[PDB]
C-alpha cells in the first residue's frame, strides 16, 4: 500500500460508520494567542464588509458624498455619542493594524517562543487602545 | 466457533513484533524481494526501544582506535562464559557494518571534531583483552538513542511494500508436524481472528518484564512471542537469568541511563563513600551489571540504606559540568525532574536496582533459526526465527554488557532476513494449513471474554507480581525459592478462577490484558522453577547458599592434573524448559554451551577464568 | 484518607444507541501514583474494567497515553494530577478526531501523512551507502535539536484550529516539522524537491501562525517556529 | 516545476508592507496619486485575505468555486467604486478628513 491509499481507506471507513468526532471547541482550554488569532479573522472580516460597503454605495446609491453628510450632521448628533461612533471604526482597525505587524514579525521568524508570544501580545492589545483613544480624539 | 470472522492471509514471511529487531528483519526481507508481513500490538513507534537511552556498541575507533576483536572478549567475559561464542563472535563483526549502515539511514548520532559518530565510555568495556583500561565504543544519539534507532527505521521502512498489521494482538503460532506456518491473531480494532500463513516466521515480541512488581520496562513487554514458542511445546532457553539495572527511579521505576556513569556520574551511599570501590577496585562503578546490583542491594541489608523507608540509593550528577550534562544527557534531565523532582546539575538521583533485561527467551541459532532439543543435540524448528530480547541465541548470557542489546537487535534482525533470503526463494510454495487449525487459540480467547469467575485480573497480575518481586530477585535461596514456586504454581490453577468484565468486541483491553497474563504467568513459572534448580552463582543468576562458579574445572589453577566433570554434574550449560499447559508443571532439561567461535584464526575462543572487576 | 474525582469521556461501541456520556470516579491520592495515567490504571484496575485507553512507556517517549485533560492536549504519565480536591478533573480524547472507543482515537490518517511527506535520508548515491559513515559538524548536528526528539504523540495538529477543519488535505504541524528536520540534514541531497512537496495551498499553508501547537507539546518542542522556516525556505530557495 | 503556493504567499506579505506603509504616507503626504494606490492596496490586501477565509471554511468543490467567484465580484466592485469615488468625488484622504475634522 501506498501513502495516498492509506488515505482514501481511512475515511471510507468513517465516514460510512456510527463514529463520533470528539469534542473539539466544545470543552478545549481558552488561551490568548487562538483568542487573538480568533479577533484578528473577526477584525479582518468587518473591515472588508466596512470597505466593500464604502465601494459598493459609491456606485450603487445616488447623491453625493458632502450631502451625506449633511444627513449625518442634521440628526443632532451626540457629544460622546459622536465620539462612540468613531471610537468603534479606530479599536477595530488599529488592533487588526497593530497585531497586523505582530503576525508579519513571525513571518521574519521573530519572537516566536511561547514568552514572546505571551509579551508581545499584550504589547499589540495595550497599543491599540492608545492609538484608538489617540486617534479618536484627535 | 461461528461467532468470530476467521479471515485468512497469505504472505512469504511473517515479522512478529515490529520493535528494533522485528523493525530490522521486516523491511530487511522487502529489501530481498519478499512478500513481508509485520504482525504488531503497538504502533511500530510505541514499541519499547524507543525508550532506550545509553546507546549502541560497535567497535569503529573514533574516539582513540579499537578492535571488534576486543569488544568480543568483553561481551564473552560478562556472559559469564553461559555465553555462546558462535553468536558473540557473528556480533561483535557484524557491529560496524550494522551501524553504519544506521547512520547512512539517517539516525542522527551526536558528532565529534572529525565529524564521526559519538562514542562513550560503558558499563565494563576494555582495551587490549581486558589490560588496556577503559573502552569508549558506545555510539549515542545524546540520551534519546533508542528514539533515533526505533525512528530512522521506521522512516527507513516505509519505502518498502511491507504489510503492517497495526494493533494485531498475536494469540499463538500456526504449527503442523513441527513446522511453522504463520501466526493467528486477533485484530484489536473490530476483534475478528485473522490467520496470517506463511513460508517463514520470524518473532521478535521482546521480554516480559512485566512478571515483577519493579521494572523499567514498558507496560507492553509481556514476552507474548516466548509463551507463544511453549504453547508449542518448544523449549525456552536460560529463563532464570533476569538483569537487575542498579539504576532506577525509586517511584514507578523509571530508567535513569548507565551512560551517567560512563560519563562522570559516582555512585554514593548513605556514609557518603563511594561503595563501588570495596567492592570493585579496577573498573568501579562502572563495572559489570551482576557486580553493581549485587553490592547496591547488599548495601540495603547492612542498614546503610537512604530516604525515608531506608531502600533506596542516590547517584550523584552534582559534581559533572552543566556544558556536557545538558548535552550528553538532556533525556534524564526532564525525565528525573519529573518523576523524582530533582535538578540534575545540583542533586542528586534516587535509583534502585531493578529488573530490566530478559537475557534467556526462545533458543536461538547464531543465523537466527529457532532451536529445539532432540536426544541432547540441536535441531533446526521449520519456518520458525527469533531475534531481539525475546530470542535467546544468549549472545548476552547470563549478564548483558552496557548497550549490547540495540545491536543484537539490528545484527540478529539483519541475520534473519539474510538466512531466509539465503535458505529459500520468495514466491515459493506456500505450506498449507488445516481449515480446522487455530482451533483452540480461538476457545481461549472466547473464554476470557465470556469471562464469569470470582478473582479479578488486576489483582491476580499484582499477586504474580509481588510474589517475584519478593521471592526471585537480585539475591535468592532455595528456601525462599521453593516456597515462590508452589505459590506461583497454585497461582496457575487459579487462572480458572478469573473474572472479567467487558463483554464487547472493539477495544477490549480487559480481554488483551488477560491476554496478556495468560502469557506473562507461562514466562513467570519457568523462571522461577529455573531460579530453584539452578544450584551456582553465574552472573546474574546470584544464588546466596551457592556462591559458586561452578564450571567443567575450576579454571583459577591451570587445568592440566584435573578430571573433566560430566554433563549432567556442573551448571556450565543452557536451561531448557518446557511448561505442560494443563496442569502447570514445569519439565525442565538443559544443553551445552558453544564454545566454539566462526572462524578460530580470525577471532580466538576464550577459555573460562576468573570472574570479577 | 484524600479524594479526588474524575470526569471521562465514555463511549461504547457494542452497544447500539449508546450516546457519548460522561462518568464519575473517586480514587485516593495516598494509594496512587502522581500522574494521570497512575489514576486511569487505578480505577481500571480496581473499579471499571472497562475503560479503554492506549499506554506503554508511562515515562513520556510513546504518545501513546496522549489526550485531552483539562482543557489541554499533553501525555497522563507527564501531567500530574491538580492535588486540588474539590475540582474534577475532566479527561477526553484528543480533538477533532474520529473515536474508535472511548479515550481511543483513530490515527491511521496522522500516521499516513508522516509517511506521504518521505521521512527518510535520500541520496544520489545507494551504491556507496551501508560500507561508511558520512560526515556531519557539530555545528550541522546541532540543527537537528529540537526536531528529532518529537515523539509523534498527536498532541500537536489535534490542538491546530487548521487541523480541525482541515484534517484531510493539510498535514499538520507534527508533519510538518519532521518534514523541515530532513530538510536541514546536512546529509540530504533532496532538501530542493522536498519543498516542491507543498506548492498546494493546503499542504503547508493552511498555517496561520495561529499557536496552538507550541503551547501544548508536552515534549517541549517548537514546530509553529519550524513552520516558519519551511515558509522561509519555500520563497528562497533556488530554482 | 511551477511553485504557485509560494510566489503568492510572498505577494500577501508585499502588500502588507505597502499598505502599512501607506497609512501614514497618506496622512504626511494626502494627494490624488495617494488615493489611488490606496483603494488598491486596500482591496487587494482584502480579497486575499476572504480568498484565505474561504479555502479553510468552505467545504465542496462546487461550492469552492461559487464563493470564489462571488468573493471576485465583490472585490471588483469595491475597487471599481473606490475609484469612481476618487474620480468623480471629494476622495478618500479627505473622505476620512471631512469626516473627522466635522
Ligand atoms: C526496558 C528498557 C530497555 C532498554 C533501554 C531502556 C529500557 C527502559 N535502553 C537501552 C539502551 O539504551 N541501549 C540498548 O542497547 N538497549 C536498551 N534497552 C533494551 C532494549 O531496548 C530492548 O531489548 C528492546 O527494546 C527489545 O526490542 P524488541 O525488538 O525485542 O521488541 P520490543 O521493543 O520489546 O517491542 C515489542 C514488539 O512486539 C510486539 N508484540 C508483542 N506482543 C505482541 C502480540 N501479542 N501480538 C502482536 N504484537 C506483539 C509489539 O507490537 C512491539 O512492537
Ligand atoms: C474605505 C475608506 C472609507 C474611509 C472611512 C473610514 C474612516 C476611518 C479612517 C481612520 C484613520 C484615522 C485617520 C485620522 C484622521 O483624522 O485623518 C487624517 C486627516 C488629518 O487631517 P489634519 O487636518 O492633518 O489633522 C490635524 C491634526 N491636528 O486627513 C489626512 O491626512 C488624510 C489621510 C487619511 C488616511 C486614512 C486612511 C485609512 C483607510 C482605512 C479605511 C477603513 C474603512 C473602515
Ligand atoms: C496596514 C495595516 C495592516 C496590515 C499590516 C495587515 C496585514 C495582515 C496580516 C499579516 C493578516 C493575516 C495573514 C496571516 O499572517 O495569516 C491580515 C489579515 C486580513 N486583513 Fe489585514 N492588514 C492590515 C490592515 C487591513 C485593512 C485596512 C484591511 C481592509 C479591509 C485588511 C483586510 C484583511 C482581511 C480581510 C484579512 C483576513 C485574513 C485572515 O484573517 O485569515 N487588513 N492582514
Ligand atoms: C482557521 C482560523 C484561522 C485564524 C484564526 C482562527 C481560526 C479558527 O477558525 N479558529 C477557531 C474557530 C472557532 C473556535 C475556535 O476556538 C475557540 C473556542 C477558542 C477557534
Ligand atoms: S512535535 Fe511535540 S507535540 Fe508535536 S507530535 Fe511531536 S512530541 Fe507531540
Ligand atoms: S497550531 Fe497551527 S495554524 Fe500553525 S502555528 Fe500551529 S500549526
Ligand atoms: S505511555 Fe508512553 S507516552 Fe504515556
Amino acid at each position: 500500500t501506498t501513502a495516498k491509499e492509506e488515505m482514501e481507506r481511512f475515511w471510507n471507513k468513517n465516514l460510512g460508520s456510527n463514529r463520533p468526532l470528539s469534542p473539539h471547541i466544545t470543552i478545549y482550554r481558552w488561551s490568548l494567542p487562538m483568542a487573538m488569532s480568533i479577533c484578528h479573522r473577526g477584525t479582518g472580516i468587518a473591515l472588508s464588509a466596512g470597505v466593500s460597503l464604502f465601494g459598493l454605495s459609491a456606485l450603487l446609491l445616488p447623491g453625493n458624498f458632502e450631502s451625506h453628510l449633511e444627513l449625518v450632521k442634521s440628526l443632532c448628533l451626540g457629544p460622546t455619542l459622536i465620539y462612540t461612533a468613531k471610537f468603534g471604526i479606530v479599536f477595530p482597525l488599529m488592533y487588526h493594524t497593530w497585531n497586523g505587524i505582530r503576525h508579519l514579525i513571525w513571518d521574519l521568524g521573530k519572537g516566536l517562543t511561547i514568552p514572546q508570544l505571551t509579551q508581545s501580545g499584550v504589547v499589540v492589545l495595550i497599543l491599540t487602545v492608545l492609538s484608538s483613544v489617540g486617534l479618536a480624539a484627535m | 466457533s461461528t461467532q468470530y470472522p476467521v479471515v485468512d492471509h497469505e504472505f512469504d514471511a511473517v515479522v512478529v513484533g515490529a520493535g528494533g529487531a522485528g523493525l530490522r528483519a521486516a523491511f530487511g526481507l522487502s529489501e530481498a524481494g519478499f512478500n513481508t508481513a509485520c504482525v504488531t500490538k503497538l504502533f511500530p513507534t510505541r514499541s519499547h526501544t524507543v525508550a532506550a537511552q545509553g546507546g549502541i556498541n560497535a567497535a569503529l575507533g573514533n574516539m582513540e582506535e579499537d578492535n571488534w576483536r576486543w569488544h568480543f572478549y568483553d561481551t564473552v567475559k560478562g556472559s559469564d562464559w553461559l555465553g555462546d561464542q558462535d553468536a558473540i563472535h557473528y556480533m561483535t563483526e557484524q557491529a560496524p557494518a550494522s551501524v553504519v549502515e544506521l547512520e547512512n539511514y539517517g539516525m542522527p548520532f551526536s558528532r565529534t571534531e572529525d565529524g564521526k559518530i559519538y562514542q562513550r565510555a560503558f558499563g565494563g568495556q576494555s582495551l587490549k583483552f581486558g589490560k588496556g583500561g577503559q573502552a569508549h565504543r558506545c555510539c549515542c544519539v545524546a540520551d534519546r538513542t533508542g528514539h533515533s534507532l526505533l525512528h530512522t527505521l521506521y522512516g527507513r521502512s516505509l519505502r518498502y511494500d511491507t504489510s503492517y498489521f497495526v494493533e494485531y494482538f498475536a494469540l499463538d503460532l500456526l504449527m503442523e508436524n513441527g513446522e511453522c506456518r504463520g501466526v493467528i491473531a486477533l485484530c484489536i480494532e473490530d476483534g475478528s481472528i485473522h490467520r496470517i500463513r506463511a513460508r517463514n516466521t520470524v518473532v521478535a515480541t521482546g521480554g516480559y518484564g512485566r512478571t515483577y512488581f519493579s521494572c523499567t520496562s514498558a507496560h507492553t513487554s509481556t514476552g507474548d512471542g516466548t509463551a507463544m514458542v511453549t504453547r508449542a511445546g518448544l523449549p525456552c532457553q536460560d529463563l532464570e537469568f533476569v538483569q537487575f539495572h542498579p539504576t532506577g527511579i525509586y517511584g514507578a521505576g523509571c530508567l535513569i541511563t548507565e551512560g551517567c556513569r560512563g560519563e562522570g556520574g559516582i555512585l554514593i551511599n548513605s556514609q557518603g563513600e563511594r561503595f563501588m570501590e570495596r567492592y570493585a577496585p579496577v573498573a568501579k562503578d562502572l563495572a559489570s551489571r551482576d557486580v553493581v546490583s549485587r553490592s547496591m542491594t547488599l548495601e540495603i541489608r547492612e542498614g546503610r540504606g537512604c530516604g525515608p523507608e531506608k531502600d533506596h540509593v542516590y547517584l550523584q550528577l552534582h559534581h559533572l559540568p552543566p556544558e556536557q550534562l545538558a548535552v550528553r544527557l538532556p533525556g534524564i534531565s526532564e525525565t528525573a525532574m519529573i518523576f523524582a523532582g530533582v535538578d540534575v546539575t545540583k542533586e542528586p538521583i534516587p535509583v534502585l536496582p531493578t529488573v530490566h533485561y530478559n537475557m534467556g527467551g526462545i533458543p536461538t541459532n547464531y543465523k537466527g533459526q529457532v532451536l529445539r532439543h532432540v536426544n541432547g543435540q540441536d535441531q533446526v524448528v521449520p519456518g520458525l526465527y527469533a531475534c531481539g530480547e525475546a530470542a535467546c541465541a544468549s549472545v548476552h548470557g547470563a549478564n548483558r554488557l552496557g548497550a549490547n542489546s540495540l545491536l543484537d537487535l539490528v545484527v540478529f534482525g539483519r541475520a534473519c532476513a539474510l538466512s531466509i533470503a539465503e535458505s529459500c526463494r520468495p514466491g515459493d510454495k506456500v505450506p498449507s494449513i488445516k481449515p480446522n487449525a487455530g482451533e483452540e487459540s480461538v476457545m481461549n480467547l472466547d473464554k476470557l471474554r465470556f469471562a464469569n469467575g470470582t478473582i479479578r485480573t488486576s489483582e491476580l497480575r499484582l499477586s504474580m507480581q509481588k510474589s517475584m518481586q519478593s521471592h526471585a530477585a537480585v539475591f535468592r535461596v532455595g528456601s525462599v525459592l521453593q516456597e515462590g514456586c508452589e505459590k506461583i504454581l497454585r497461582l496457575y490453577g487459579d487462572l480458572q478462577h478469573l473474572k472479567t468484565f467487558d463483554r464487547g468486541m472493539v477495544w477490549n483491553t480487559d480481554l488483551v490484558e488477560t491476554l496478556e497474563l495468560q502469557n506473562l504467568m507461562l514466562c513467570a513459572l519457568q523462571t522461577i522453577y529455573g531460579a530453584e534448580a539452578r544450584k551456582e552463582s553465574r552472573g546474574a543468576h546470584a544464588r546466596e547458599d551457592f556462591k559458586e562458579r561452578v564450571d567443567e574445572y575450576d579454571y583459577s589453577k591451570p587445568i592440566q592434573g584435573q578430571q573433566k566433570k560430566p554433563f549432567q554434574e556442573h551448571w556450565r550449560k543452557h536451561t531448557l524448559s518446557y511448561v505442560d499447559v494443563k496442569t502447570g508443571k514445569v519439565s525442565l532439561e538443559y544443553r551445552p554451551v558453544i564454545d566454539k567461535t566462526l572462524n578460530e584464526a580470525d577471532c580466538a575462543t576464550v577459555p573460562p577464568a576468573i570472574r570479577s572487576y | 484518607p484524600r479524594i479526588k474525582k474524575f470526569a471521562i469521556y465514555r463511549w461504547d461501541p457494542d452497544k447500539t444507541g449508546d450516546k457519548p456520556h460522561m462518568q464519575t470516579y473517586e480514587i485516593d491520592l495516598n494509594n496512587c501514583g502522581p500522574m494521570v495515567l497512575d489514576a486511569l490504571i487505578k480505577i481500571k484496575n480496581e473499579i471499571d474494567s472497562t475503560l479503554t485507553f492506549r499506554r506503554s512507556c508511562r515515562e513520556g517517549i510513546c504518545g501513546s497515553c496522549a489526550m485531552n485533560i483539562n482543557g489541554g492536549n499533553t501525555l497522563a504519565c507527564t501531567r500530574r494530577i491538580d492535588t486540588n480536591l474539590d475540582k474534577v478533573s475532566k479527561i477526553y480524547p484528543l480533538p477533532h478526531m474520529y473515536v474508535i472507543k472511548d479515550l481511543v482515537p483513530d490515527l491511521s490518517n496522522f500516521y499516513a501523512q508522516y509517511k506521504s511527506i518521505e521521512p527518510y535520508l535520500k541520496k544520489k548515491d545507494e551504491s556507496q551507502e551501508g560500507k561508511q559513515q558520512y560526515l556531519q559538524s557539530i555545528e550541522e548536528r546541532e540543527k537537528l535539536d529540537g526536531l528529532y526528539e518529537c515523539i509523534l504523540c498527536a498532541c500537536c495538529s489535534t490542538s491546530c484550529p487548521s487541523y480541525w477543519w482541515n484534517g484531510d488535505k493539510y498535514l499538520g504541524p507534527a508533519v510538518l516539522m519532521q518534514a523541515y528536520r530532513w530538510m536541514i540534514d546536512s546529509r540530504d541531497d533532496f532538501t530542493e524537491e522536498r519543498l516542491a512537496k507543498l506548492q498546494d495551498p493546503f499542504s503547508l499553508y493552511r498555517c496561520h501562525t495561529i499557536m496552538n501547537c507550541t503551547g501544548t507539546c508536552p515534549k517541549g518542542l517548537n514546530p509553529g517556529k519550524a513552520i516558519a522556516e519551511i515558509k522561509k525556505m519555500m520563497a528562497t530557495y533556488k530554482e | 516545476s511551477s511553485k504557485a503556493a509560494s510566489l503568492h504567499w510572498t505577494g500577501e506579505r508585499v502588500v502588507s508592507v505597502l499598505l502599512l506603509g501607506l497609512l501614514p504616507a497618506a496622512y504626511l503626504n494626502p494627494c490624488s496619486a495617494m488615493d489611488y494606490s490606496l483603494a488598491a492596496a486596500l482591496t487587494l490586501h482584502g480579497h486575499w485575505g476572504i480568498g484565505q477565509v474561504v479555502t479553510d471554511y468552505v467545504r465542496g468543490d462546487a461550492l469552492q468555486k461559487a464563493a470564489k467567484a462571488g468573493l471576485l465580484a465583490l472585490s471588483a466592485f469595491t475597487f471599481a467604486g473606490l475609484c469612481y469615488f476618487n474620480y468623480h468625488d471629494v476622495g478618500i484622504c479627505k473622505a476620512v478628513a471631512m469626516l473627522w475634522k466635522l
